[PDB]
Order: structure tokens, then C-alpha cells, then sequence
């Protein structure tokens, strides 16, 4: 995917597991929230972890 | 590789070549097909997926 996936890569090989929820009404600011940072290019891939 | 970098396409997949070896290998006579569809449709083109 892009390269917030990127950014966060599991191995081949994974034993557990991934929980998501939404969040609307904490995470988003009527302001506007610009805490959160996200990578956009990088010189190459990364190892797992 | 540079050109879907930049153009950041929301929908990207490929089917028995894998897009960072894209840059590698060499091809004979590309195709390249052009249409507009509904949302639905846009989860629903790939091979032997009815
Ligand atoms: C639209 O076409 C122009 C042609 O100069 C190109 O520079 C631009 O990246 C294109 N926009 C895309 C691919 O989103």
C-alpha cells in the first residue's frame, strides 16, 4: 500500500493478532488535529518490527 | 515506480507481477485500457471474479 503501510511492516510469519475501533469523537478535533505525523517517502523498505 | 509514487492512486493492485519489480522486467507492445464505472464495479474487475 502507500507508505503509511510502509511504514508499519509485519513478517511473513505472525502469531497474534490486530484489534481496530473507530474513534470520532476523541481523535478529531473541531479545530482541526494535526498531532498525528505519517511518513511519505523514504530511501528504501524496512525489516519487520 | 516514480509514476505511482507521485500520483498517489487510491486503488492499486497487480496480478502476477509484483509492482516494485515493475521497474526490472521487460515487456513487448504494452496495452493500456480506459473506462469509467460505478463505485460497486470498482471492487468488482479481476480475473475469473464474476
Ligand atoms: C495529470 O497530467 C499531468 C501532465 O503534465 C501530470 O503532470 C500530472 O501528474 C497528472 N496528474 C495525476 C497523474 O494525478
Amino acid at each position: 500500500g502507500k507508505i503509511a503501510d510502509y511504514n508499519y511492516k509485519l513478517p511473513d510469519d505472525f502469531t497474534g493478532c490486530v484489534i481496530a475501533w473507530n474513534s470520532n469523537n476523541l481523535d478529531s478535533k473541531v479545530g482541526g488535529n494535526y498531532n498525528y505525523l505519517y511518513r511519505l517517502f523514504r530511501k528504501s523498505n524496512l525489516k519487520p518490527f | 515506480s516514480v509514476l505511482y509514487n507521485s500520483a498517489s492512486f487510491s486503488t492499486f493492485k497487480c496480478y502476477g507481477v509484483s509492482p516494485t519489480k515493475l521497474n526490472d522486467l521487460c515487456f513487448t507492445n504494452v496495452y493500456a485500457d480506459s473506462f469509467v464505472i460505478r463505485g460497486d464495479e470498482v471492487r468488482q474487475i479481476a480475473p475469473g471474479q464474476t
